[PDB]
């Protein structure tokens, strides 16, 4: 047996969604709904003939009709944006099974601007040959990131890294840039900047050696 | 009319008495009832979960042959 | 409810047991299955075990590695994987059902447990304190180079909670990683209060404390 979910489906916000589960030996009373925001244990949603466990918003509704599943949002919100999944049981074999997952997308959206941040070295780093200077980019949607540093008046570009965006609990994104180096060289240029763009703006952060 | 009171009020007062307290027994047999009726739905409804674990353990074993 | 062991590092072709304890309830009525998760990937069910019969059933990729049981007295059920490969990396979840009689969902969840099948070598973490100055201000901890994931950060022991941020890690090119953990406060309580940054990456059984201020 084995289930069968669009790997994607996006709304507008305040619509019905609908995630289908499909195929294949059938299930019913077996079937079940589970959603999974990013870095959290799935939580279950709806399980056998439309049914929700406790503290669970009317939204969200189980349908079925022969081979197939369907997870029913009614109204969408920005906090449904998650990955959903849809589970059984082979009634043969008793074994579990889960549907690829779907991600439901309500990309649009209110807009917030990266509020960025800049550590300067550990103090007692420095003691200790090295001196990262740490950046911390968040709270910004879209995801769109793209980050220069700068050491005192010239452009830079290797000696450092960066993270990928990921989605908060509040579903604007995230990312870090640190610049390893050594403790001397930071004492030697004077402020250090950090532009930070997103796709439009660019924000900086500036500490004194 | 009168005369005749005598032998009515001290009659059916005391049968009526004697209905305003076999009745107020009653009001504590049906809530004695209440009382197992719920400690029965209790004790199906434990049943009735050990059962569908047992159907499961029973297709468990039955899918470990053949 | 449901709460496992803490994350792991193995060497490939090794094993490891994963616990997950059951607290507050009958453990004679659960039922509980093993699920895993490969990073930015589906989850997958392993195998599943009745404790009171201790009857077990696992997937067909995993017969001949995977052994489910459960210790009643104890309430807790495990799950051991053999001959490790770098695909079984993933978070493991431990998951409930038959919450109730008609519901075959997972209705509980593990918090999970990361493991990690390289062949070495584990590395402890570098934690650093930060440099602090109704308004905004934030302090927080650094954690270099170390391997692998996770890394855990907490602050005043499990005191201080509120609108805390902490960051993501990045892989670096040497195989190792670092992340970042900062709190956001006002003005009006800096040089005056305690805050301690403690952090623990449980494979290279590294635990630390850290303390922060102007």
């Amino acid at each position: 047996i084995e289930l069968t979910q669009p790997p994607s489906v996006s709304v507008v916000p305040g619509q019905t969604a609908r995630i289908s589960c499909s195929g294949d030996n059938i299930p019913y009373e077996y079937a079940s709904w589970y959603q999974q925001k990013p870095g959290q244990a799935p939580v279950l949603v709806i399980y056998g003939d439309n049914n929700r466990p406790s503290g669970i918003p009317e939204r969200f509704s189980g349908s079925n009709s022969g081979n197939t599943a369907t997870l029913t949002i009614s109204g969408t919100q920005a906090e449904d944006e998650a990955d959903y999944y849809c589970a059984s049981w082979d009634s043969m074999t008793v074994d579990g099974v889960f549907g690829g997952g779907t991600k439901l997308t309500v990309l649009g959206q209110p807009k917030a601007a990266p509020s960025v941040t800049l550590f300067p070295p550990s103090s007692e780093e420095l003691q200790a040959n090295k001196a990262t200077l740490v950046c911390l980019i968040s709270d910004f949607y879209p995801g769109a990131v793209t980050v220069a540093w700068k050491a005192d008046s010239s452009p830079v570009k290797a000696g450092v890294e960066t993270t990928t965006p990921s989605k908060q609990s509040n579903n604007k994104y995230a990312a870090s840039s640190y610049l390893s180096l050594t403790p001397e060289q930071w004492k030697s240029h004077r402020s250090y900047s950090c532009q930070v763009t997103h796709e439009g703006s660019t924000v900086e952060k500036t500490v004194a050696p | 009319c009168c005369g005749g009171i005598k032998k009515e009020i001290e009659a059916i007062k005391k049968e009526q008495e004697a209905i305003k307290k076999k009745i107020e027994a009653i009001e504590k047999e049906l809530s004695g009832i209440v009382q197992q009726q719920n400690n029965l739905l209790r004790a199906i409804e434990a049943q009735q979960h050990l059962l569908q674990l047992t159907v499961w353990g029973i297709k468990q074993l039955q899918a470990r042959i053949l | 409810q449901l709460v496992q062991s803490g994350a792991e590092v193995k060497k490939p072709g090794s094993s490891v047991k994963v616990s997950c304890k059951a607290s507050g309830g009958t453990f004679n009525s659960y039922a509980f299955s093993w699920v895993r998760q490969a990073p930015g990937q589906g989850l997958e069910w392993m195998g599943s075990i009745i404790p009171i019969f201790g009857t077990t059933n696992y997937a067909q990729k995993f017969q001949g590695r995977v052994t489910i049981t459960a210790d009643e007295s104890t309430s807790t059920a495990y799950m051991e994987l053999s001959s490790l490969r770098s695909e079984d990396t993933a978070v493991y979840y431990c998951a409930r059902y038959f919450d109730t009689y008609n519901n075959y969902g997972f209705a509980n969840w593990g918090q999970g447990t990361l493991v990690t099948v390289s062949s070495a070598s584990t590395k402890g973490p570098s934690v650093f304190p930060l440099a602090p100055s109704g308004g905004t201000a934030a302090l927080g901890c650094l954690v270099k180079d170390y391997f692998p994931e996770p890394v855990t950060v907490s602050w005043n022991s499990g005191a201080l909670t509120s609108g805390v941020h902490t960051f993501p890690a990045v892989l670096q090119s040497s195989g190792l990683y670092s992340l970042s953990s900062v709190v956001t406060v006002p003005s009006s309580s800096l040089g005056t209060q305690t805050y301690i940054c403690n952090v623990n990456h449980k494979p290279s059984n590294t635990k630390v404390d850290k303390k922060v201020e102007p």
